């Protein structure tokens, strides 16, 4: 079985590249993120576009939603984050303290608290409502470049251009994990699996490998794309058949069948590196953004 | 300048020659890449001789000593930013700066170096690698976008951030006042005078010798017997964000020579492609220059290094 991914709608508006797509937990959104300073927000369904939120001083990096889709976080080179409350648009709260761009962003599944991930190195813990850090890991030795909750909230997993993926007490701060294979080339992306049993990290040496965190075992590894220099995105497909989803450098998005480790499909028409891919939490739907001479985002649905 | 030699970076899709250097067995010449790796070619063959692994993004610049014992590189963002590399049979690093964006060597006894370090510099020895002296004051700093410290030739001075630091006393001696945003300023060879940007001071006495508007955000270089200076002017946009710094090549398509004592013109040379790096031999028989191709400029990338005779 292999899935069906067929184009539906191209989305144009962002003026510079597209940093990041996420759909709304409930499905009915997605976000988008920009070196353009912005955040817009569309129909996931439609393509149509629905806002712009505004207020970095520069580039934006990854966008976030809270549980409820209620809320944002953006993560900006402007050295802070920001929480948006995504009907009125307005800016909450922003986060002070980064010492540098921050790259990476999620609340966690209770949504009181963001982790964050920046070129400084470090990850932090902050308060949601108090919009205050409340911790400040010395996560790793070069820039941090994605950091993850499990689904319940109890672990973070961070990846760094240090070649290490770290897990992370989130009540504690403590490192309970680090990862490492027989090589170390940069990890550029991880995230844990649905279940929270695994890891997908992604490496700069165009490989993805699915490690059983707790074992320290790598269980399968995705090759055939181009990856050696963009913090590429990767996800879960698990609304029908169970896929890897990737962008690529040479433009592509790449699908993989998970147990098997075969590409079941590449999605053609970007015309730049597709840095952002994301899954529709219901329905076998993918978002894909690319980078600057692209500046599109792209609405895939596909059978099963 | 008769153009004698030109090529490409072998095996890859895309040149990535970002800067070079005359090494001391003259034929070949030093070139870091865009991948942080250093690279040694046959300037009239075009044979690449060999290739190291200098840093993990790409080199910006690099100098080797007189000697050729030594090397120093400096890289883009990875740390260290800069390093200091032995030349003699195997060639490994010595020394490492894990902060500093710019290294050069001392320029009469070249046994130390001096990094910079946004407004700060750090003066290190080369045998023990120790930082011997910060020099810094933020009641005088000129806070110059592209500061880059230097020693004078006798190494008696520095210059940081447009001032005027005497290194054995640690002690500033005389600030030059802002008059643009980026470029700090090096010493003239004859060591009597600075050149800051369109500035021409005289060390003797601080006055201003010379109005040079051609020399706006431009670097300079001299020949081995200090009377001529080419320069070539950054291209610039500070408005530019990020993304767009790194679309453009550090320089126009354009560098000027100029008489070293008056600063009067020479030439004009315009290549009609933009310039990463340029320098010449010890004998200022000839003239290395990187340049683009790419039909967007740095977006997309592709350089060739162009030999010159020097006439």
């Amino acid at each position: 079985v292999k899935p069906n991914y067929a184009l539906k709608f191209t989305l144009a508006g962002h003026t510079k590249a597209v940093s990041s797509v996420k759909f709304s937990p409930n499905g009915e959104w997605l976000a988008s993120s920009s070196a353009d300073k912005l955040i817009k927000i569309w129909g996931a369904y439609d393509g149509k576009f629905e806002k712009t939120i505004s207020g970095h001083k520069l580039g934006i990096s990854d966008v976030a939603w809270s549980s409820d889709s209620n809320l944002l976080v953006s993560a900006s080179d402007d050295k802070t984050l920001k929480i948006w409350d995504v009907s009125s648009g307005k800016c909450l709260k922003t986060l002070k303290g980064h010492s540098n761009y921050v790259f990476c962003c999620n609340f966690n599944p209770q949504s009181n608290l963001i982790v964050s991930g920046s070129f400084d190195e470090s990850v932090r813990i902050w308060d949601v409502k108090t919009g205050k850090c409340l911790k400040t890991l010395p996560a790793h030795s070069d820039p941090v470049s994605a950091v993850h909750f499990n689904r319940d909230g109890s672990l973070i997993v961070s990846s760094s251009y240090d070649g290490l993926c770290r897990i992370w007490d989130t009540a504690s701060g403590q490192c309970l994990k680090t990862l490492i294979d027989d090589d170390n080339p940069p990890v550029s992306f991880v995230k844990f699996s649905p279940n929270g049993k695994y890891i997908l990290a992604a490496t700069l040496d165009n490989t993805l490998k699915l490690w059983d965190y707790s074992k320290g075992k790598c269980l399968k590894t995705y090759t055939g794309h181009k990856n050696e220099k963009y913090c590429i995105f990767a996800n879960f497909s698990v609304t029908g058949g169970k896929w890897i989803v990737s962008g690529s450098e040479d433009n592509l998005v790449y699908i993989w069948n998970l147990q098997t480790k075969e590409i079941v499909q590449k999605l053609q028409g970007h015309t730049d590196v597709v840095i952002s891919t994301a899954c529709h939490p219901t329905e076998n739907i993918i978002a894909s953004a690319a980078l600057e001479n692209d500046k599109t985002i792209k609405l895939w649905k596909s059978d099963c | 300048f008769r153009p004698i030699s030109v090529f490409r970076e072998a095996n890859e899709d895309e040149s990535g020659f970002t800067c070079c250097a005359f090494s001391a067995r003259e034929r070949f010449l030093m070139l870091g890449t865009c991948t942080g790796q250093l690279k040694l070619y046959n300037v009239f063959s075009g044979q690449e001789e060999a290739s190291y692994n200098c840093h993990n993004s790409a080199i910006t610049h690099l100098e080797p000593s007189r000697d050729g014992s030594l090397l120093l590189t400096s890289a883009t963002w990875s740390q260290p930013l800069s390093a200091l590399w032995g030349m003699k049979s195997v060639f490994d690093m010595k020394h490492s700066f894990t902060e500093d964006h710019y290294v050069e060597f001392s320029k009469h006894s070249q046994d130390r170096v001096i990094g910079t370090k946004g407004d700060i510099a750090h003066i290190y020895d080369i045998q023990t690698g120790n930082k011997l002296l910060t020099l810094f004051n933020p009641d005088l700093a000129n806070n110059y976008k592209r500061n880059c410290a230097t020693f004078n030739p006798t190494d008696d001075l520095v210059l940081n951030d447009g001032v005027l630091w005497d290194v054995r006393s640690a002690q500033a001696i005389h600030k030059f006042d802002k008059f643009n945003m980026n470029i700090s300023g090096v010493f003239h060879p004859n060591g009597l005078e600075v050149i800051i940007n369109t500035e021409i001071w005289d060390l003797r006495t601080f006055h201003l010798l010379h109005t040079v508007p051609a020399l706006d955000q431009c670097r300079v270089v001299f020949n081995h017997t200090g009377t001529v200076m080419y320069g070539a002017m950054l291209q610039a946009d500070d408005e530019d964000d990020l993304m767009e710094e790194r679309m453009k090549s550090p320089f126009g398509s354009s560098f000027r020579t100029f008489n070293a004592t008056d600063y009067k013109p020479i030439a004009t040379i315009d290549v009609k492609r933009n310039i990463f790096d340029l320098c010449t031999d010890t004998k200022d028989c000839y003239l290395a220059v990187i340049e683009n191709q790419g039909s967007m400029d740095a977006l997309n990338m592709d350089t060739v290094c162009r030999l010159y005779e020097v006439g």
